[PDB]
């Protein structure tokens, strides 16, 4: 121990944190632009579904 | 008496624009995007032909009003009728609620990590966070005193300043001093009080 | 009134031109890089290490559960399909000589501007987020793709409202 | 050119202090301008609430007060605490 | 008959869906036994 | 009905030397200091000892990135320009005595108030913002600089009413 050369019990960085970042949300906007999609694809028909 | 020195830390510089810090910028840049798409999204969807200009009041002036009213948490004029927008304006809502808590969190969390600091005082707390360097001038009485004494906190003092490398000995009290100011703290000095607090 | 339908073509016009350069250079990231341990840009598809002798010395880059969206920025099918669905929106504006006083077609245009415009939002997540995998910057080809995606969304609202005046308004 | 929106004075009033808190007040600007204001105040309130709500968490933590004279010297320049010493004995004989 | 409120079944649903993410939603049950539902959520 | 177009300009007077009272004079801010520490008082120029042998001594003040700001805490341009708007919105509505049923003096005099306001708010903003980068406390000046304000506001308000009470009654 007392020739070691790393900290052997305590290393507590304790950092200012690295603030949050987009790999944290992205599952949000990947929801959204699928929901987009399906607001689409029934906007295709709610209308028009009738035409003849 | 033995005493120690340091560097004095100055005082904290806020930027103007520090409000930002506890999001990260892709975060803000992505953000207008979606609100732009949305928006756009819900204009298209909501003037297809009524076959009447009564039949849909969501003009692309009141599309954008009605995205933006929804982002803010501040209520809007008039909701979407037709199933197509219901369901963005719901799926937008939600992303709103994640994105709100979630910065309320962090800057909650930032501030406590930041009030926890318990700067170092007392010079016995200098034992533990080690990760700060210390060291004494060489060939001293200081160092003679720390080889000779026999106490637990002396002890361990000795044993990390005859381990560490490189060395933390200096030769003379103006290479030591310079040293301190060179590394603009994270090294600090042993030195007797009546010449501490001359340099002062 | 009546004269917008050059600024659709106006619009598309800018939004294919931006587009081609925005795929097709080098400069989509600055970074710390090597090219076998210096500054060096990348694009989407090869490296090149500068600020110094070795100015121009690139090789292809190499991509290689999360293998399933390296596969997706692997692909880098997104951006690409953005330029293809501005092609066959460009393809509907020309339907200038054809089913005239239809402008269905017209309408279509405005659906590929919005298909266009979301491809490059989904493009630009999966970069940043495999990007994640440095003191970076962005380069002028990330503002170029951006712009190109703001007048895609610009250009569609004016078509369908030139849709909106040619069909709509003749029904009295 | 407009006189049509009830945007009288003190119904100006009670929009923005509706619009402080969050509760959804029934009006809305109805015009560009109107809604260029209605848009930044909004954003305005959003942050202040938020950043309040983080402090109060905050504090209620750490729980560290001290520093009520300490300097050891500060002691002469309030008349609010009172001070003395043992009478009669060589600690009053040196002052 | 009694009229005093309008709800259908989808209007209902998107009435719930809004008020749960507190964004303002127009109608209000305008009855007895509809304002606890709207309290209780 | 009637009496308005006098109360505006008694209020206008009113506001204008009160705000330039509170330009110049010494009593802005207390705290300690030294003139070549004693308690000590500033105005926006100069700051002067009291309590003391040196009572009424004064110095100047050291104004010399933060430095932009410093610099606009050093000309003090935003309630520079508060004054001068405030004064031509007084001379405005002096000069609606005379002219009349142009009705449009009335119409910038509002707007130059309110400009005022505005003015004087970015101007206490900086003022504070450049101190707190003490036992300190405002003197009557910064309460001038506040009544400054809110006189102002209202006085628009009645100006703005005044124009819409004059004009058009012609026909409504």
């Amino acid at each position: 121990y007392d020739k070691g050369e790393c900290g052997a019990k305590d290393s507590g960085s304790k950092e200012k944190t690295s603030a949050l970042s987009l790999s944290n949300v992205a599952g949000v906007f990947y929801i959204l632009v699928g929901g987009l999609g399906l607001a689409m694809l029934v906007a295709l028909i709610e209308f028009c579904y009738k035409s003849r | 008496g033995i005493s120690i020195m340091i560097k004095k830390p100055q005082k904290s510089k806020p930027g103007v624009f520090s409000f930002l810090d506890p999001l990260a910028y892709e975060i803000w840049m992505c953000i207008v995007f979606a609100y732009i798409g949305v928006s756009v999204v819900l204009f298209l969807v909501s003037r297809f032909s009524p076959y009447s200009e009564s039949t849909n009041e969501f003009g692309i002036f009141n599309s954008l009003w009605f995205s933006l009213g929804a982002f803010m948490q501040q209520g809007c004029d008039i909701s979407p009728r037709s199933l197509s927008g219901r369901i963005v304006g719901g799926v937008w809502w939600f992303f709103t609620l994640i994105i709100i808590s979630s910065y309320t969190a962090n800057l909650a969390a930032f501030l406590t990590v930041e009030r926890m600091v318990s700067p170092i005082e007392s010079a016995e707390d200098l034992s533990k966070q080690t990760e700060i360097a210390y060291g004494t001038l060489d060939s001293g009485s200081t160092k003679e005193f720390f080889r000779r004494s026999k106490i637990a906190v002396f002890d361990k003092m000795w044993t990390y300043m005859r381990s560490a490398e490189p060395s933390v000995f200096v030769r003379t009290t103006a290479e030591g001093v310079a040293r301190v100011r060179k590394s603009k703290g994270k090294y600090a000095y042993l030195l007797e009080s009546t010449m501490n607090e001359y340099i002062e | 009134r009546g004269v917008q339908m050059l600024l659709t073509t106006v619009g598309a016009f800018a939004a294919f031109s931006l587009m081609t350069i925005a795929v097709g250079t080098d400069y989509w990231l600055y970074s710390r890089g090597v090219c076998k341990e210096v500054m060096t840009h990348s694009g989407l598809w090869r490296t090149c290490c500068l600020e110094g002798n070795f100015k121009g010395l690139c090789k292809q880059i190499d991509h290689f559960a999360e293998y399933f969206l390296r596969a997706v920025r692997a692909s880098s099918i997104f951006p690409i399909l953005s330029v293809i669905l501005l092609f066959m929106g460009g393809l509907c504006i020309a339907a200038s000589e054809f089913y005239k006083t239809r402008h269905n077609i017209i309408l279509s245009a405005g659906i590929f501007f919005v298909s266009a415009g979301l491809s490059n939002i989904i493009g630009i997540i999966v970069y940043i987020s495999a990007n994640a995998g440095n003191s970076y910057s962005y380069g002028w080809s990330f503002y170029f793709g951006a712009l190109s995606f703001i007048i895609a969304e610009m250009v569609g609202v004016l078509a369908v409202h030139m849709f909106i005046d040619r069909h709509k308004q003749l029904t009295g």
